[PDB]
């Protein structure tokens, strides 16, 4: 979901801001309610690592959303070439992410 | 309870290891720093009661706090700054972010 | 036998035993030594 | 020695009824009681009850219980109390009291 915001016209603020800071808020509270299963050990499990990198995914998103709009209306081909690339590369590295993860914690 | 120090008299075997184990007890969330052994006398108005105290001292972890109240604040907060880079002619969007943040 | 052996000594021991008395009760205080082996502290509750 | 006491205190319950109020006759009871709070636990306000951890002290007069021996008090055992007259003070409002074994029954008898 915070993937297809890039997908969304340029010129929409007021939509991919929403994208933005509601798939936050979801992954805020996801990742709090998902941390009220297990006892309270010090350190950090598997299912942590996972909503710890897409939460990162997100705030990449957004972060990028951002910069296309505080690039616009100066170097639109900065912007335009950036979204273009994103979009792509996301998928990518979240497809790679999601294969090692579930081999290295389905092997053992 | 019953008897008074002139008909009991309470002390530790060894004085140092009376009090074993300790250095095998594994909490979840604490971590045993130290441990003493003491003994003392009170005196209740019913006489003078020999006591020996066992005495703990737990430090707690900060891993578990880290990671479940101090992050979720910390990068709500960074998204609320997002709200300055946004253009000042949008009125819709810096709105949504301050009032959410608050709200969360 | 040493069964039937020991058996009397338990018996002559807790034979003309008062409970209701501590050691030495008309005398000096009985010294009591303690230990501890702790085995587990399970929850610390706040 | 310990044969003059164990005489001593099987003369005491040799002939005592505990089913009788020391001066049943001729007496009223005179039961001088007192408290001490070791600790005032935590005030539930859900249930509107509250806690406290205390040493209730008795002391009364029971004539029957006269001896003369080496020793002036008797700090008897907490077994002791079962076999004599003990008054039954109970909570007007105590919801759920406990009294605590730990080791042995936490009484004493003197
Ligand atoms: C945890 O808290 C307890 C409660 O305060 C601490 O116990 C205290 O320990 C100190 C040092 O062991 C005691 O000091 C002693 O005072 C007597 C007084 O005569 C003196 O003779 C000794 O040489 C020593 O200076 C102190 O009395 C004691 N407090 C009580 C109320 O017993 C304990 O140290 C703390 N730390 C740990 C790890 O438990
Ligand atoms: C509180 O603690 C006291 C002492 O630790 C417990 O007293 C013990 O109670 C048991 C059973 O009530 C007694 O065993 C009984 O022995 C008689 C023989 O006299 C036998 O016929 C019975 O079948 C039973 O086995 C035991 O002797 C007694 N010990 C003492 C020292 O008084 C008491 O039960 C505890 N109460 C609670 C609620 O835990």
């Amino acid at each position: 979901l915070s993937q297809v915001s890039f997908w969304l016209n340029r010129e929409s603020v007021p939509a991919r801001t929403v994208f933005g800071v509601t798939t936050v808020l979801t992954m805020t509270t996801l990742s709090i309610s998902a941390r009220n299963s297990l006892p309270k050990v010090a350190y950090a499990t598997a299912m942590d690592w996972f909503i710890a990198v897409c939460y990162a995914f997100v705030f990449s998103a957004l972060i990028e959303f951002a910069t296309v709009n505080y690039f616009t209306k100066s170097q639109p081909a900065r912007a335009a070439k950036i979204d273009r690339l994103s979009r792509i590369a996301f998928p990518l590295l979240f497809g790679i992410f999601n294969l090692v993860y579930w081999a290295t914690y389905l092997n053992r | 309870y019953g008897y008074t120090t002139d008909d009991i008299e309470f002390y530790w075997r060894g004085d140092d290891n009376a009090v074993t184990g300790v250095t095998k007890i594994e909490l979840p969330q604490f971590s045993i720093v130290d441990y003493k052994l003491i003994t003392k006398k009170v005196v209740f108005s019913t006489g003078s009661y020999p006591r020996l105290s066992l005495s703990f001292k737990l430090k707690r972890n900060i891993g578990y706090f880290i990671l479940q109240t101090y992050m979720p604040s910390i990068l709500i907060t960074i998204l609320s700054w997002v709200s300055f880079w946004i253009n000042y002619d949008a009125s819709a969007a810096r709105v949504a972010l301050g009032i959410t943040t608050v709200l969360t | 036998s040493n069964m039937s052996l020991v058996k009397e000594t338990v018996d002559r021991l807790l034979k003309g035993y008062d409970i209701r008395l501590r050691p030495d009760f008309g005398g000096p205080p009985v010294a009591v030594g303690m230990n501890i082996d702790i085995a587990s502290i399970d929850m610390v509750s706040e | 020695n310990t044969t003059v006491f164990t005489r001593i205190l099987d003369r005491l319950l040799d002939g005592y009824d505990n089913r009788l109020r020391p001066g049943l006759g001729e007496r009223v009871t005179e039961v001088k009681t007192d408290i001490f709070v070791t600790s005032f636990g935590p005030v539930s306000d859900h249930d509107m009850e509250y806690t406290i951890d205390v040493f209730f002290r008795q002391s009364w007069k029971d004539e029957r219980l006269k001896f003369k021996g080496p020793m002036t008090v008797l700090r008897l055992n907490n077994l002791m109390a079962s076999k004599i007259w003990t008054p039954d003070t109970f909570f007007h409002n105590g919801k759920k009291s406990v009294a605590h074994n730990m080791t042995m029954p936490n009484k004493l008898l003197r």
